[PDB]
């Protein structure tokens, strides 16, 4: 199947547009976790190297690009435009420990020992914990004010499209990635974390 | 943009063995998979065994486990299907499909024209 692989895909950028408009117009980013922003912005990085190097289609150049400039743009916001609402003193997860394992699982559990299959497995067991320092912070303090609730909404649809995606293609296809599925679960749970915490201690 | 064409098929003895290609042509993906079909008179379409474009995963369906195996080629643009003891409930019209694996790839999907396979009690 291939209508939950793009409405996901296209409910995860809807999420990036929704903080990235919500920091412009509020000229804030108090709440959001920069250093998640960064390993996203890592994932797309590294997840669509080859941009700069196979064309394949025009929505295909677009939507690498959407999603780089996108990421980039609110890590741009956060770090220098509106760095004077940025709650560094909160954001205090330290990101080797998750850069550095997820490097090293990378080279040793993947499909096929290659350039290419080895970036993209970084990818995938990256973005798995990319959340993290964002769950660290609301932990901390029980905020999130930047964070809303549709923002949450498009995260959740985009995690439950790509759950029934996995679960069409192995019924009807016999196609199961492995890495991916067991990655994504992990992406999935954490998820559901970052909204028993909003819902929690945000929404007291 | 990619052609798929399917050979091997025709009539066969039961318990006889038969192998399938899929010749693929065209602009390539770095990263695809190949699934074999087929379809039986009157019966819907049903997966029979799947593989990726690099790594050892295969997967084959619960009424071929045993009895097919799933192989590629990528010097030629070909992926093999090898059929032992063939029993007559595998004849039908088999296909294979070629998906693109990556990213914003949605409509890169391609069907083989199909070759008959026959098996006789
Ligand atoms: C940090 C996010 C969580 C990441 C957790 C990884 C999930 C499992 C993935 C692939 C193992 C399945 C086998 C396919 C790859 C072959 C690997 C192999 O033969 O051995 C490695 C072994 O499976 C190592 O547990």
């Amino acid at each position: 199947m291939n209508i939950f692989r793009l409405t996901g895909d296209l409910s995860a950028l809807a999420a990036i547009i929704i903080l990235l408009l919500k920091i412009w117009k509020s000229r804030s980013c108090a709440g959001i976790s920069g250093k998640s922003q960064l390993l996203f912005a890592l994932v797309f990085t590294t997840r669509y190297l080859d941009l700069f190097t196979s064309f394949i289609s025009l929505y295909n150049t677009s939507m690498k690009l959407i999603y780089i400039a996108c990421s980039y743009a609110t890590v741009y916001l956060i770090y220098m435009k509106f760095k004077a609402t940025y709650d560094g003193n909160h954001d205090t997860f330290r990101v080797e420990f998750l850069i550095v394992p997820v490097g090293g699982l990378s080279f040793l559990v993947n499909h096929d020992f290659s350039p290419l299959e080895i970036l993209w497995t970084f990818s995938i067991y990256l973005e798995s914990v990319a959340i993290l320092p964002q769950l660290f912070m609301i932990s901390k303090t029980g905020e999130a004010e930047t964070i809303t609730t549709h923002y949450l909404f498009f995260l959740g649809l985009y995690r439950a499209l790509y759950l029934v995606n996995w679960i069409w293609r192995y019924y009807f296809e016999g196609f199961f990635d492995l890495i991916a599925v067991v990655a994504g679960v992990v992406q999935t749970v954490l998820y559901c974390d970052f909204f028993y915490l909003y819902v929690t201690k945000v929404l007291k | 943009q990619v052609q798929l064409v399917e050979s091997g098929g025709g009539l066969v003895q039961a318990g006889g063995s038969l192998r399938l290609s899929c010749a693929a042509s065209g602009f390539p993906v770095k990263r695809w998979s190949m699934t074999w079909y087929r379809q039986a008179p009157g019966k819907e379409r049903e997966w029979v065994a799947a593989i990726r474009s690099a790594g050892h995963w295969t997967h084959y369906a619960d009424s071929v486990k045993g009895r097919f195996t799933i192989s590629r080629d990528n010097a030629k643009n070909t992926v093999y299907l090898q059929m032992n003891s063939l029993k007559p409930e595998d004849t039908a019209v088999y296909y294979c499909n070629v998906k693109d694996e990556g990213d914003f790839s949605y409509w890169y999907d391609y069907w083989g024209q199909g070759t008959q396979v026959t098996v006789s009690a």
